[PDB]
């Protein structure tokens, strides 16, 4: 809960899988957008 | 003794005073 | 200043009128803080922080200031003392923040580790011989 | 009231303004659900600039999100904040234009540059009164530095009397990511030269040193980098959205930054940047901010102000300072470096104060310079143009999707011309 | 009876109002709802607040003025500020866009839109006056609608309402501190409005208030709040004739008899004599020569002029408090002997005094100390043409080279408006140096 | 058709002086008849010899006879050791130095 | 540099004339607030006036 | 017509109040003294924090 | 309607006129307080309406450190607190810094409190003025004091109280430059100067006192 | 405020700087944290002079730290008050300058000037009323002579009305520590006399010799000698810091001391030194303390000055006294031995009272004094370079920079005019 300044972005250190999901996509042409259901790396 | 420094605060020979030392304060 | 015991009304005491010194507003370095203190948490108000300034301090102090500094009349006397609500609130484990927090820190770097992505202050480069910057 | 119609072009765009909404979002009290959590009155007395009123108590933000290949939308939207924005203006490609210019400008962006105008006519149709349009793109890239220019041609034949901003990401000196990168960056400065009111032009490695040497950060992501971008492009405009001493919008420092039209490259900057253990060794304190200001080690841009003569500078203050310590040390700044000012214009300095500063800092300020010391940038691309440009280096790629030589030609006129241009104002 | 209607343009005007009228809503019994809460006064005629303030129908007080600005940003803390009953809703009108430093703007193109609320405001104000002795305008010439609305408001003002009285309290560039860069444009160009539509123009400069605040007071680092409430100081001294008792009361048709020699000089000096703060009133008494001599010093001045080397024409004392007409008998007696204050030869007599025998009202939280007397100068030199001397430098410096004029020009002005400006204010130069020749002989060999 | 010609404004000036010789009833009608022999005013209307911080500089005695009148103008050499002038012997110390 | 060395002389020379020009110019005038001045130096004086 | 002047109690209370801004003055003082001191403190503890989590 | 100003220049000057001005209290009725706990103080001593007295002094100098200690010390409250002027830098022992370069931003300061000072004064006797010879304020900036006094006032009386050097022992080695150059300033500047030498006082409170061992004071 | 910009360079520099931020701090009443704990307030009002003002009420010292190594830096920065000074204020380098004269001042030394000069320029223009710098090395090294002397020719042109007082360290005589430090010498003394106001000439050697004779002090490492530096280091500043019956700044001990601009080396000296074994039997008064100011044995350069003839002498007292004492012990002493002072100035001796001492003691007083037997340390520096030069000793780790071989010709021939001035200024009637 520290204040949002320029120097207090960090790195999840201890994150090994990074796999990304495809929310945007087409069905039948049509540019589809589903609700994120995970995050990155299966999270 | 903070109940001697308010009861000798008027206290002199044309002083009134409305406090009274272990009762009742007048209403005035 | 506004502790006195001859001067107690209704159980507070107060700071009466002949006892101000007109000279104490120019004296910067007399009447100043030294270390103060830290907490072991995060940012915010708190009940442990000392000088912690909320929203009701400010309004507070708008009002004290519209009050007229708090005069207490007397018998004979249009103003004698002045009231001891008004300085109520500037007046009151934790570790104090002053210790340097560099010594636990990295070691500083030579200049030329310091200048790997642009070049500051190279003798071979026009910047060197034109007028520097004050 | 004034309201800003946020844009973004290719994966620079995207991943910048990602923290960019996420730091209004902590500075306006949203929460990543959309509704509002915050603790105080003058959050939301103008929060008609970034955001849209709708169903929930919510509020979502006025971001149109383009690209032509949404490989790093998946990023964004799986991010802690990527559930505010409407799935709407999400607008997308099959395809990416792979670092061409030409991809991104007639061939895969011409297919989608209907979509994104129907998106932008929406939301700029939604206003009571529409200030002016906001991209974030980069210079380098091949949807970027395409598709943006061509929202921004088609969007000023639209909306003509309004106010562009451009917070591109311009080429790097030391080292390059895109090998055919001087090509884009000189086509796409010949767009910007005559498209765009406001351009702030920001350098990667002037970044980097920032994070190095100021900051002191051992391991910066490009989370810090977009931060700061975020920080310098939230300053602009926080007095459309809080109160002030002195309020300024787009509109004032577009009328006094920019004396001729063909000057509005400007340097961005940032006051309070500290390192964590020399916070307690400096104070934040109104000298002590305009000082860090003007340095050379401060800059966004990779071009220290002594190559040239400084033409107009703003200065954008956010806290409780006293207005004479302001106006004194702007005036102070200006005496001592007589010869770095450009003496037809006896005052150089615009300055502003808002009310309510960052939430746990007492001062921040935003350094906007126009200088004559980026004229050494662009003569740099376009050096490097040249050199790619007289054996055809690349040029089979751009060529191939139809388009003349002539161009190249042109948009190497146009910046060689502005060159000669900046030189003019430099005695 | 003797009613006044304050026009607040722009940001500054906004601000100086917001302490002007606290001022009127403290010298009256006011509170900030508009509550009278004992109709007896202690200095007045139990109708003393008409000059300022006007009646209801639920026993409220509604100021006489009208706010009007471009942006919303400054009038909606009026709107939500402490006062936000006191003000009727309409009273502060306001804008979509700003003029963003642009007389061009809010002279052809923002301020054709709100001129005829704004006059409509006016003539409604008017309209409940009676005896309406004439109206004060508070702008800055350093701004767009400060400096273009309030050009297109007074022109309109003046064929509205014929030769009625106005006076405009202006805030005017500094020789050295400046907050904009294209001010010079819009300070040039603003010139005749100030000249051609008026009786009585007040120039003040920002700096020389931040000298006075530094050196007299003991404020190191003043804002602008302590710069307005010397202001609002100034104008309820100007005024305060029209609302108490004294003892030699002067209206505003007085002031411009005996302070204007011709119709084209109109721009005296403003300055407050006993500006002291509460630590430096203890030591020194405060009378009538103290604070007479105090006046005529340049650092007392509230512009960046030195009146040592020019000469004065006219002069106009206006006193407060505990004044008897002998103390001020005696003081002018007394600055008549020196020869640093040296008066024109065609004004032998050179002084116009007014009396009023109640004190000035301090504020909460405010700077002044409370003081028994109070002066206020209002005088015209000719060593105010050193700020026009100095404008017209910086004006020919940027157009010689012709850089912001495209920012104008494309916005529906003629770019003709620039030269002729420049040479509006070479007649001024040249005839306020005509009005200070001396008419005699330079001796013999 | 005659305006009053008044000179360049100094100090050391009263605002008004007039000549004692006006304003006097006993010795009154010989000092006029002297006035008229010697041509200078008998009018009342401009009588003031220093007014406004300047010398009347119009009814007098010609504007020359008033210039070259009393002694010469003295050669600065020394000032002898009783002379009032002696506190300004240094600077004309240094005049002499100078040369 | 030598040519500026010799320079500062004939300056502070000239500006020593000047200060002290100014000094009799305005010894030349009364002194301000003429309630000081004594009576020996007005123009009026005693023996003048007789 | 006839007014003298003030009588000596006014000038009294026009002292007073001379009197009660001087101690505003210096409760002034001392508010923005622990302003100042207060937000230096926020500063050293947001500071170790992070050193902490370094 | 007897008043006399006095002007101290210098550390010499400002630690005669703490002396001076505690005798001055002392001898009058008045507290170092600046109060009462009879008109004879209006010749050294103005009128507040409110049972204060202020002393009719400016206590002039360049170095900050000797007039800090009055602003600081007893009669702190005595002083009004701008009739203590203060410059930045000093004369540094230089007739010529402090004539010429120095002490001519700060001359403008002093007359304007001197004419506030003569405001007061309805029946002004004259001047009193305390400096040294040897130093470079009490030379130079005293002079030109003195200097554009006359201009400003013209023949009214400025008595000088000035520490001439000594001739066998000597605090500063340029002194003789500067006693030198403010002699040929003070003879037609100074209606009267009464000279008083630091040995032979040394020699009175050695031998008619009984202190040996005597400081400055 | 009149505020000193303190100016570290190389090891000597910064031994000296650690021990002289020490005792000021001490005198001030400074912790290792940076904030205020003295006794008394007398200590406060005049701290601007040292000290700048940070966040929280700290202090951090006005010193530049500099060096070609971090040997150095790394050592003072781990020392115990190593944490009060600012950290972007240490600038070093990676190769050192060797005890090369011209590494730090021509080639590896000129790389660093600018980073050095941007720290000076951070610093000076937060001064109000700045009155001068101050400069501690040493002439016998690599970057205490090179880059020292670069920082001092290069700050005078920016700054060109300020003091600049340096506190060198110049080569001894007899002991030695470096091969090829005449050189160095040499080259640095040859530009030492255009750009300096003020130089404290210190010997080591002058050093050992009070130590091992006045102090008694057996084993003396590096920090006695520092401490014994810094002592009239701090005795010369002192009035600016506290108030006193006569005040005197280091301009009112430069136009009072240096008769001509070629003229400005002095010997330093401090009055009240002695042993523990005599800490108590010793009366601290005004007789016992110029008596061992100017005794033969004080001084802190090996040149005596009974071989030579003293132009001016400067004395600053410290402590409560008064001025019978101290004036009449001074006119003794210019009587006594009169045939070492010149007969062309009559009154050679400047004097200044500070009425706060040191912490332990009641009084103390330090000497500057300009003597003409300062021309036997530059000779005999000048016959040791001539019989180095002659044969070309170690001119290929000169040469090889690019440095003309006619400097150390010009250098020798200005050192030998300097020699040949003091020596007019002797016997002139
Ligand atoms: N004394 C004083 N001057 C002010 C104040 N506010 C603004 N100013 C002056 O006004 C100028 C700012 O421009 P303004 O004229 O206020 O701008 P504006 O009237 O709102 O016109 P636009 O900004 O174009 O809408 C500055 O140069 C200030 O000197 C104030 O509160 N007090
Ligand atoms: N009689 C007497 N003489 C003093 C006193 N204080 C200083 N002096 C004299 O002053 C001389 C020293 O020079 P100062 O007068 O202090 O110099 P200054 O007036 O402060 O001007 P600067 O030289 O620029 O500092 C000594 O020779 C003393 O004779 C004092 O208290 N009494
Ligand atoms: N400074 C900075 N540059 C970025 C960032 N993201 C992408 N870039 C730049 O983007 C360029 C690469 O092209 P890119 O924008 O990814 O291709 P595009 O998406 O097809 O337009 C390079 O010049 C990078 O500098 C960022 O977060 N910060
Ligand atoms: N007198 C004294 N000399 C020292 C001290 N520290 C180092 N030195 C001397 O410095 C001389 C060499 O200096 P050096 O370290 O090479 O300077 P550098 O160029 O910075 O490395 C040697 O003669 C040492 O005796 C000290 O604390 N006191
Ligand atoms: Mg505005
Ligand atoms: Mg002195």
């Amino acid at each position: 809960g520290l204040p949002f300044l320029p120097g207090t972005s960090f790195k999840d250190l201890t994150k090994t899988a990074f796999h990304r999901s495809q929310t945007l996509g087409y069905r039948n042409g049509y540019a589809v957008v589903r609700r994120p259901t995970v995050g990155i790396g299966g999270d | 003794p903070r109940k001697l420094y308010d009861v000798a605060r008027n206290t002199g020979a044309h002083t009134s005073s409305g406090l009274a030392t272990s009762g009742f304060r007048t209403a005035k | 200043d506004f502790d006195n015991a001859y001067f107690t009304l209704l159980g507070v005491p107060n700071k009466p009128l002949q006892c101000l010194d007109i000279t104490e507003t120019g004296q910067r370095l007399r009447n100043r803080y030294h270390e103060g203190k830290l907490a072991p948490i995060a940012p915010g108000i708190n009940r442990v922080d000392w000088p912690c300034f909320t929203r009701a301090i400010e309004d507070w102090s708008r009002f004290v200031s519209s009050a007229g500094e708090f005069k207490l009349p007397c018998a004979s006397k249009k103003v004698e003392s002045f009231s001891g609500y008004a300085v109520r609130y500037l007046k009151p484990f934790c570790l104090n923040q002053n210790p340097s927090l560099d010594r636990y820190g990295q070691k500083p770097l030579p200049f030329d580790s310091l200048n790997a992505f642009r070049r500051f202050g190279s003798n071979y480069s026009r910047v060197n011989y034109l007028t520097p910057w004050h | 009231m004034r309201e800003i119609v946020h844009l973004q072009a290719g994966q620079c765009g995207n991943q910048i303004g990602a923290k960019f909404w996420e730091v209004i979002s902590d500075e306006h009290g949203i929460d990543p659900t959309g509704t509002y959590h915050g603790d105080s009155d003058l959050q939301l007395e103008r929060i008609n600039v970034y955001y849209n009123e709708a169903t929930g108590g919510k509020y979502v933000p006025r971001a149109v999100l383009v690209d032509l290949e949404p490989g790093t939308m998946d990023s964004v939207r799986s991010g802690p904040f990527g559930q505010i924005f409407r799935p709407d203006n999400f607008v997308f490609g099959q395809s990416g234009a792979g670092n061409n210019w030409a991809k991104g400008h007639y061939t895969e962006g011409a297919e989608l540059v209907d979509s994104v105008l129907d998106v932008v006519r929406k939301e700029a149709e939604s206003c009571d009164c529409l200030q002016g349009f906001q991209l974030t793109h980069s210079l380098g890239g091949g949807t970027g530095s395409g598709m943006g220019t061509l929202l921004i041609s088609k969007i000023r034949e639209e909306y003509p009397d309004r106010i562009m901003n451009t917070f591109s990401v311009v080429p790097s000196p030391k080292v390059s990511d895109t090998v055919v990168e001087p090509y884009n960056a000189t086509l796409s400065v010949h767009q910007l030269v005559e498209n765009t009111d406001e351009t702030y032009c920001i350098d990667n490695e002037a970044l980097y040193d920032i994070c190095f040497r100021t900051l002191k950060l051992t391991t910066p992501t490009y989370g810090d980098l977009n931060h700061l971008v975020s920080a310098t492009m939230s300053g602009v405009t926080t007095c459309l959205r809080f109160p002030g001493q002195l309020n300024a919008d787009l509109r004032k420092l577009a009328v006094n930054m920019v004396p001729f039209p063909r000057l509005h490259f400007f340097m961005p900057g940032f006051a309070p940047l500290t390192s964590r253990g020399s916070q307690q060794y400096r104070a934040l304190t109104v000298p002590e901010l305009t000082q860090q200001m003007f340095d050379a080690k401060n800059m966004m841009a990779a071009c220290d102000p002594r190559h040239g003569r400084y033409l107009t500078v703003a200065a954008v203050f956010r806290g409780r300072m006293s207005m004479k310590e302001v106006d004194e040390q702007m005036l102070n700044v200006q005496n001592k470096n007589s010869s770095y000012f450009v003496e037809w214009i006896p005052n150089n300095v615009k300055t502003a104060v808002c009310d309510i500063p960052p939430r746990g800092l007492k001062m921040s300020a935003t350094f906007i310079g126009n200088s004559t010391a980026i004229q050494e940038l662009f003569k740099r691309i376009s050096e490097q143009f040249t050199a790619m440009f007289r054996r055809k280096a690349f040029l089979h790629w751009y060529t191939g999707e139809g388009m003349d030589e002539m161009e190249f030609t042109e948009a190497e006129s146009n910046m060689n011309d502005l060159v000669s241009e900046y030189q003019q104002y430099q005695d | 009876m003797r009613e006044c209607i304050s026009i607040h343009v722009g940001q500054a005007g906004v601000q100086i109002g917001n302490a002007c009228w606290e001022l009127y809503c403290l010298e009256h019994g006011i509170q900030p709802d508009g509550q009278m809460p004992s109709d007896k006064t202690i200095g007045g005629g139990d109708d003393s607040f008409n000059t300022f303030f006007s009646e209801t129908g639920a026993g409220k007080h509604v100021p006489r003025a009208v706010f009007v600005d471009l942006e919303p940003t400054v009038v909606d803390e009026v709107r939500t500020g402490t006062y936000r009953q006191l003000f009727h809703p309409e009273q502060l009108i306001t804008g979509k866009e700003d003029a963003a430093n642009n007389y061009a703007r809010g002279h052809y193109t923002i301020g054709k839109e709100i001129v005829d609320l704004v006059l409509d405001r006016i003539r409604k104000l008017a309209d409940l006056c009676t005896g309406l002795q004439g109206f004060l305008i508070f702008h800055s010439f350093g701004g767009g609608t400060g400096s273009g609305f309030a050009s297109l408001l007074m022109e309109r003002l003046s064929v509205d309402y014929g030769k009625k009285s106005k006076l405009e309290f202006a805030i005017y560039p500094a020789p050295q501190v400046s907050t904009a860069v294209v001010e010079p444009y819009n300070s040039i160009l603003t010139t005749h409005t100030t000249l051609e539509h008026s009786d009585c123009a007040f120039m003040v400069d920002n700096e020389a208030i931040y000298d006075i605040c530094r050196r007299n007071l003991d404020i190191e680092r003043p804002t602008y709040t302590n710069l307005n409430r010397l202001i609002g100081q100034i104008v309820s001294s100007i005024t305060a004739s029209l609302r108490f008792d004294g003892a030699l009361n002067v209206d505003l048709t007085e002031f411009q008899t005996n302070l204007v020699p011709y119709p084209r000089i109109h721009f005296p000096l403003a300055t407050y004599a006993p500006v002291i703060s509460a630590e430096k009133a203890y030591h020194e008494q405060l009378s009538v020569a103290e604070i007479t001599n105090a006046c005529f010093e340049p650092a007392n001045q509230m512009v960046k002029c030195d009146p040592r080397h020019g000469k004065y024409m006219a002069c106009c004392m206006l006193y407060r408090g505990d004044v008897v007409p002998k103390d001020v008998n005696a003081a002018i007696a007394t600055i008549k002997t020196k020869r640093t204050i040296q008066f024109v030869d065609w004004c032998p007599t050179g002084f116009k005094v007014g009396i009023n025998y109640q004190p000035p009202t301090v504020v909460p939280g405010g700077d002044l100390a409370k003081v028994q007397r109070a002066v206020c100068m209002l005088s015209n030199t000719t060593a105010i043409a050193e700020a026009w001397a100095r404008l017209d430098h910086k004006l020919d410096l940027m157009y010689a080279k012709r850089a912001f004029v495209h920012w104008y020009v494309g916005e529906g002005m003629e770019e003709g408006e620039f030269s002729e400006a420049r040479e509006d204010l070479a007649a001024l130069e040249k005839d306020y140096e005509e009005v200070g020749v001396d008419s005699v002989e330079a001796e013999a060999e | 058709i005659h305006l009053p010609r008044f000179s360049l404004k100094q100090g050391m000036i009263p605002r008004h002086y007039v000549m004692p010789w006006k304003q006097n009833m006993k010795f009154r009608n010989v000092n006029l008849k002297h006035a008229e022999a010697c041509g200078i005013h008998a009018g009342p209307l401009e009588d003031s010899l220093f007014l406004d911080h300047s010398e009347r500089l119009c009814h007098g005695e010609d504007r020359k006879v008033v210039l070259k009148k009393g002694p010469p103008e003295i050669k600065i050499a020394d000032m002898p050791l009783h002379s009032p002038l002696s506190r300004y012997q240094s600077t004309v110390i240094s005049h002499g130095f100078r040369r | 540099n030598m040519t500026l060395g010799l320079m500062r002389g004939t300056i502070h020379r000239c500006t020593k004339f000047n200060q002290e020009m100014y000094i009799t110019r305005g010894l030349i005038k009364g002194p301000l607030s003429k309630s000081h001045l004594e009576t020996r130096e007005k123009l009026d004086r005693p023996l003048v006036r007789m | 017509d006839r007014w003298k002047g003030m009588s000596q109690e006014q000038l009294e209370e026009i002292r007073l109040v001379q009197r009660q801004q001087v101690q505003e003055k210096l409760r002034l003082q001392e508010e923005e003294r622990q302003r100042d001191m207060d937000w230096d403190r926020r500063r050293i503890q947001k500071a170790r924090a992070t050193l902490l989590f370094e």
